[PDB]
């Protein structure tokens, strides 16, 4: 019972974005698909929906003319296309599944962040934050655009004590972010620590290893 | 369009408190009212549908009620993981419309930070920039002073801070302060210090390093 969305990307103003929603295991069977956006710091706005098999689409008048929602049964994928991209369109776009008795949206995709910008993508540089009865270590993910980056520790193994900070915008115009984790001193010389950074809009992936100073 | 109005838009309470959020529709929506919960950076999750029915997996402390125009979401004893924004949504008629969202935050006792300092990496200095990082870990409340001293001179407008959202297990914060200068500016000073003031501390905590010392 999953929905998987396309990666986040940057788009020049006046262009188009097509965002995809993969209904896992062909579960277009008896499920409408809705699209909902959340502009950063804002609330949830319904863009429209489609009954996949009939292919009939329903749009909010706010978006009529700019947005096209489509479904492809042989792929089990819903699509949202937004054209004439303005800065106000920078948002996280969500697909959810609509069930037709009660009208609920009982499962939602992870969301795709679309950033409207004249600037081109730039992948991050990953720097280690070296440790020196508990000790802290981490990773500095510096100088990337646009958002987001994902960080995990040891391919998903380490999660306890992990703090990934919200990105800060620097005066250079680029984002920067640090991820940190607290671990016992004893496990230092023995256990290995690799942070895993993924910057989908620049297709950058980095696995830096953190070692004592 | 049916307008949805939540009250309040923001709210603070202690673990175990009864929390009540209100949703009001501009016109009758019968019982086609759903409640979503959205933790930060994550996707909304369905809690309640048909005004009053719990999605399976949702703890029984959550409950919903009402019909027509007036609806209420209740958390009977608030828990640390209940930290989130909460939205109501009508599906009686298209377009589907949401309330503005209600941010629920937890009120807990003072907790002191654990302070750490990180000198810049070798790899970063090669690129000609130094980022010095100070970390306050697991504290409450959010309000803290972080003072950078460089050779005992207070710094101004060369650092930035970032704070995590309230933790889902213990309701604390964490904060990073990052001082950034060029390798040149960096290599002209020796003592790099981070003075922390927070009311969970008896007096200010300083963590420092000397540039070069192994």
């Amino acid at each position: 019972v999953q929905l998987v969305q396309s990666g986040a990307e940057v788009k020049k103003p006046g262009s188009s974005v097509k965002v995809s929603c993969k209904a896992s295991g062909g579960t277009f069977s008896s499920y409408a698909i809705s699209w909902v956006r959340q502009a950063p710091g804002q609330g949830l706005e319904w863009m429209g929906g489609i009954i996949p098999i009939f292919g009939t689409a329903n749009y909010a008048q706010k978006f009529q003319g700019r947005v096209t929602i489509t479904a492809d049964e042989s792929t089990s994928t819903a699509y949202m296309e937004l054209s004439s991209l303005r800065s106000e369109d920078t948002a996280v776009y969500y697909c959810a599944r609509y069930d037709g008795i009660y009208g609920e949206l009982d499962f939602w995709g992870q969301g795709t962040l679309v950033t409207v910008s004249s600037a081109s993508t730039k992948g991050p540089s990953v720097f280690p934050l070296a440790p020196s009865g508990t000790a802290a270590l981490g990773c500095l993910v510096k100088d990337y655009f646009p958002e987001p980056v994902t960080v995990s520790w040891n391919s998903g193994a380490l999660t306890s004590g992990v703090h990934t900070f919200p990105a800060v915008l620097q005066s250079s115009g680029l984002y920067s972010l640090s991820s940190v984790v607290t671990v016992p001193s004893s496990s230092l010389g023995t256990q290995t620590y690799i942070c895993n950074v993924n910057h989908k809009p620049s297709n950058t992936k980095v696995d830096k290893k953190v070692e004592p100073k | 369009d049916i307008q949805m109005t939540q009250s309040p838009s923001s709210l603070s309470a202690s673990v175990g408190d009864r929390v009540t959020i209100t949703c009001r529709a501009s016109q009758s929506i019968s019982s086609y009212l759903n409640w979503y919960q959205q933790k930060p950076g994550k996707a909304p999750k369905l809690l309640i549908y048909a005004a009053s029915s719990l999605q399976s997996g949702v703890p029984s402390r959550f409950s919903g009620s009402g019909s027509g125009t007036d609806f209420t979401l209740t958390i009977s004893s608030l828990q640390p993981e209940d930290f989130a924004t909460y939205y109501c949504q009508q599906s009686y008629s298209t377009p589907l419309t949401f309330g503005q969202g209600t941010k629920v935050e937890i009120k807990r006792t003072v907790a002191a930070p654990s302070v750490f300092i990180f000198p810049p990496s070798d790899e970063q200095l090669k690129s000609g920039t130094a980022s010095v990082v100070c970390l306050l870990n697991n504290f409450y409340p959010r309000e803290a002073k972080v003072q950078w001293k460089v050779d005992n001179a207070l710094q101004s407008g060369n650092s930035q801070e970032s704070v995590t959202e309230q933790d889902s297990k213990d309701s604390t914060y964490s904060l990073s302060s990052t001082l950034t200068l060029s390798k040149a500016d960096y290599e002209k000073h020796k003592v790099y210090a981070c003075e922390v003031t927070h009311q969970g501390l008896s007096s200010p905590v300083t963590k420092s390093f000397n540039r070069g010392e192994c």
